[PDB]
């Protein structure tokens, strides 16, 4: 069923349909552009309205633009195909090597593991570092938090750490480029080329690439980080591998939030960030959690503003 | 009987509800798109920001006083754009690109939008080209390649602007010549500045020569806060031309503390939810979307670059504030610069310690690098020893005195080497340090009259040869031996 | 046109009109009061209505009382005759001698001297003292901070740079007394009297004192800068002159900029502050520059809060 759109202000749009109102989560398409805007239903306004968030640049939309409903979340491509390939936040494919050729087809959106699901193994990694090693050493199948303010080495440490431990790995990798420097996607592109990881020959690729940089609008930012997080998720459910995951810098997921939350008609909360801090983290973080299955070793760079860890 | 009049339908035009805190509520305008440019009945421009149901809230580019209630608002029809190619070279110019140095109109041909998203990962390569600023301290510590982006940071008055007028004054050479890859656009947009010190600045780059390749936006503390907003993005556009078409452009931002200031002013008019220093939540994407437009383009490409020079001044040298911190993690490097050494006169007063520039140190010159190889980690070491080991203070005083500069006299790469020579490889240790200002005059105005193919090939080559090693080894030797008696 | 009030809240005070809808920055003439109050329209609300900020205490308005359209800003007396007489923001004399009997008027509101205007040459304001002419030289069209109080000779130095800038010059000066004690625009009037540079008895007056002291609202304070600026612009644009414009201090415009904003409803910015800080400010020291005809030197008194220049 079509609808009509009845306001924008940024990346939040507001929605209206005749009959047959889509829920929360689906993804709705924008007629009459050239590149595919995908809208992302949040809120329920009422009087048959709903309010979205868009994935890309909202200018050159007017009220009353047609918007076709999906009748799903985002979906996009999972399988060893996405190895060696460029997604961005919507799934499509941002390196200019034509589509990602899948059967399976994961939504971006999903319920964190069960308590049942949850594994319990705690040994440790060694990554070679001696501050790392000695002091606070981190696990194989772990959480791991790269705290740090503005240039203080976390990008550095992290590709070190890729150096060390992705190399000397059996199951496969997966980065994911939140909000960071896009001239660093490039670097880091090439240099896996030169090095034998992404392999453009072979299909036999060790790293699957997502990237949702800081020149790409909030509502993308705030949606990429769970992206990336959908394409791991399919080698540990499905196939059962020991992936490998890198997120920068995932505090621009929560600093995106911030700016559609002011938008979305909230109430806001301590130093202007939005009220949901915590759930929409919680809800992003638990999926990121080795199973019984499969198992997700997560090395996440955390920006600090201001260097105020409070 | 006669029609009635339908040109104030309000499919395409729209009357205004109310209009004061910046913001100019419009009835109407039932077709206008999203960040659309509107024109007001006065002649002013605007922006269609806000598209809520029952009106329309835009942003006034200029002087919302003018605009009354009840005023016709009609649509452009395009969204935001500015005149865009060649023509804005030596013009002088506002945030909207209409000329303000009464020299005419621009007559452009070309138009880009100013919200236009950066290039992504494929389009962009590693810079490889060197960003020439003629400055000693600069390009020898902390180079800049042709496409990154480099902060220049400190408090007021500590030199920031001087380094950029400098680096668009030195440009002369390569745009007066042959080479056609080495030539470099220059794009200097004014935010919250006085106008009295932007016509000063292009008198200056006038009397240098320097205007003719050169565009100049203004958005002084005068103009309205969605003029000091839009400033940026209109040159960065302007800068966009030349990197799309296979040319290199420079651009400085100075400063992006003050187009800060003025994107708050119109978020607390909205207001929308304050957060560090009543900074709204999207104080980084202001920036962050801004400075990504600077890139390297690769051959497929048309191989062209912009190169970003954004300017943020700190209050009491607090680097860890929250918009220095923003701007530090978007850059690819920083300079940082001191009121410390500015006011001892050791200038262009740069912090060795803790400016850096990691991706233009790939893109430098080989001969740079072999004299000022060891040369970062020596003044570093220097600042520190505060209270064998005393040898290092009689080369720090030196060498800093070496990397001391006048205002508006740059220098070509061959001729810093030659400098930079004397002092690194120990040809300076029995000499006093008010002696070293004095010698590098006398020596580099010898150089360049005598010693032109030595010069030469060092430039020629990029390299300094065991040739040219022996060679200049014994100018600086018996130079020396005549200056000192 | 004519007008009603339909509002008064403290200095804000609401008008409606039927026809004629003042733009903004007008004064408009309250009507059936003793002395002449003066209502400055700051914005359009709608529905032939506009909200405005009083010159002068609001006691005594009804809703319903008429209010007439000026058909301009706050104009003033300009000229020779305002040499040697106090005037407070809205023009009228404040010193019991009479009315100022004055040739032209200027509104108080202009906008700064373009960019072809501007003295692309920085010149030297010879002030005749030999610490400020060889340490810390004045700008023709610059802007001095004088830092300090009492027991220093701060009006003996005022008074020396309004004879010297005369005297060498030939030109004029102006002090607006901005939100300081009455008790000192009462001590600097008679000292000025007693130095010279104010005669009572014959035309050789050099200053022209412009007073909106602490004792007056936020509203008046806020505009008494422009009004004092709008004199020294006379002797600048007209007679083709290098001004001396006085402000003590420049922290009181700037305070009585904050509480009008405040008392609007304006979301405050970093330290209680304004949102509108940095054009508020510039708007006015814009105004003050070297140009073709002339030139305006400021010497601005300046308290730092807190002693923090951050
Ligand atoms: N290398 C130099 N040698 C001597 N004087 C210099 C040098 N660089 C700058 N100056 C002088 O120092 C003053 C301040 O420099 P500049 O305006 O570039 O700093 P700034 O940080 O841009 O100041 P602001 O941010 O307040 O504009 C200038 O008036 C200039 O004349
Ligand atoms: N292991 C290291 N050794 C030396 N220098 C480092 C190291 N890690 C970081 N740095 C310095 O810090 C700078 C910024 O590093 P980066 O990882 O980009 O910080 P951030 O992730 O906070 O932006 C680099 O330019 C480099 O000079
Ligand atoms: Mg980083
Ligand atoms: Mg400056």
């Amino acid at each position: 069923t079509t609808g009509r759109i009845v306001a924008v202000i940024g990346a939040v749009v507001d929605v209206q349909f005749d009959e047959g109102l889509p829920p929360i989560l689906n993804a709705l398409e924008v007629q009459g552009r050239e590149t595919r805007l995908v809208l992302e239903v949040a809120q329920h306004l009422g009087e048959s309205t709903v309010r979205t968030i868009a994935m890309d640049g909202t200018e050159g939309l007017v009220r009353g633009q047609k918007v076709l409903d999906s009748g799903a979340p985002i979906r996009i491509p999972v399988g060893p195909e996405t190895l060696g390939r460029i997604m961005n936040v919507i799934g499509e494919p941002i390196d200019e090597r034509g589509p990602i050729k899948t059967k399976q087809f994961a939504a971006i959106h999903a319920e964190a593991p069960e308590f049942v699901e949850m594994s319990v193994e705690q040994e440790i990694l060694v990554t070679g570092i001696k501050v790392v090693d000695l002091l606070a050493p981190y696990a194989k199948g772990g959480k791991i938090g790269l705290f740090g303010g503005a240039g203080v080495g976390k990008t550095v440490l992290i590709m070190e750490l890729i150096n060390n431990v992705a190399k000397a790995h059996g199951g496969y990798s997966v980065f994911a480029g939140v909000g960071e420097r896009t001239r660093e996607g490039n670097d880091l592109y090439h240099e896996m080329i030169e090095s034998g990881v992404i392999n453009l020959k072979d299909a036999t690729s060790k790293v699957a690439l997502v990237y949702g940089q800081m020149n790409e609008p909030p509502g993308a930012r705030a949606r990429v980080a769970l992206t990336g997080l959908t394409v791991a998720e399919y080698f540990r459910d499905q196939e059962g591998q020991d992936v490998l995951l890198f997120i920068d810098n995932i505090f621009r997921f929560t600093q995106a939030g911030s700016e559609v939350s002011a938008l979305l008609g909230r109430i806001p909360s301590a130093v202007g960030y939005q009220p949901t801090l915590a759930t929409d983290m919680g809800t992003m973080q638990e999926r990121i959690t080795t199973t019984k299955k499969g198992s997700i070793t997560s090395v996440q760079a955390i920006y600090v503003p201001a260097d105020d860890l409070t | 009987i006669l029609g009635a009049d339908t040109s104030v339908d309000l499919e395409e035009t729209g009357r205004v509800l109310s209009i004061g805190d910046g913001i100019a509520r419009v009835h109407g305008l039932r077709n206008v798109q999203a960040e659309e440019m509107v024109e007001f009945s006065s002649g002013l421009k605007g922006m269609s920001l806000n598209l809520e149901p029952d009106n329309v809230g835009v942003v006034v580019f200029g002087n919302d006083k003018l605009i009354k209630e009840g005023d016709i608002v009609k649509r452009t029809g395009a969204i935001v754009d500015v005149p865009v190619g060649e023509e804005l070279l030596g013009r002088v110019v506002d945030a909207l690109g209409n000329a303000i140095d009464g020299k005419g109109p621009i007559g452009s041909k070309a138009r880009r939008r100013v919200g236009l998203k950066a290039p992504g990962i494929i389009p962009r390569i590693s810079v490889r080209e060197p960003m020439q600023t003629g400055i000693k301290a600069v390009d020898s510590l902390v180079p800049i390649g042709r496409g990154q982006r480099e902060l220049i940071i400190g408090d007021r008055q500590t030199g920031k602007t001087s380094i950029a007028i400098d680096t668009i004054i030195n440009q002369k050479r390569f745009n007066d010549g042959t080479d056609e890859k080495k030539k470099l656009y220059c794009i200097y947009v004014a935010i919250g500045q006085k106008r009295s010190t932007v016509a000063q600045l292009v008198k200056r780059l006038t009397d240098a020569d320097a205007m003719k390749y050169t565009i100049v936006v203004s958005a002084t503390a005068s103009d309205a806060a969605p003029l000091q907003y839009l400033a940026p993005y209109s040159g960065c556009s302007m800068g966009e031309y030349f990197r799309d078409n296979g040319k290199h452009a420079l651009i400085i931002y100075d400063d992006l503390s003050k187009q800060a200031v003025a994107y708050r002013q119109m978020s607390l008019l909205l207001r929308r939810p304050p957060g560090r220093e009543a900074y709204p939540g999207d104080v980084f994407y202001l920036h962050s979307r801004l400075l990504e437009r600077a890139a390297k383009m690769n051959d497929a490409f048309g191989g062209g670059s912009l190169t970003a020079l954004p300017v943020i001044e700190t209050q009491a040298g607090d680097v860890s504030a929250y918009i220095p911190t923003n701007v530090i993690s978007i850059t690819d490097g920083q300079i940082f610069l001191e009121t410390e050494l500015f006011y001892k006169g050791i200038r262009p007063a740069i912090n060795v310690g803790l400016s850096v520039s990691r991706v233009g140190s790939a893109a430098q010159t080989r001969a740079m690098k072999q004299v000022a190889g060891t040369m970062k980690l020596e003044l570093a070491q220097y600042r520190e020893v505060a209270a064998a080991t005393q040898q290092l203070l009689s080369r720090g005083v030196r060498l800093t005195e070496l990397l001391k500069q006048g205002q508006y006299s740059p220098m070509a790469i061959e001729e810093q080497v030659a400098v930079i020579y004397a002092g690194v490889r120990g040809y300076l240790d029995k000499l006093e340090p008010s002696k070293i200002t004095k010698f590098e005059n006398a020596f580099l105005s010898h150089v360049i009259s005598q010693h032109q193919a030595l010069l030469g090939k060092i430039r020629t080559d990029g390299k300094i040869s065991e040739e040219s090693d022996a060679k200049l080894k014994e100018i600086v030797t018996n130079f020396l031996a005549g200056f000192e008696a």
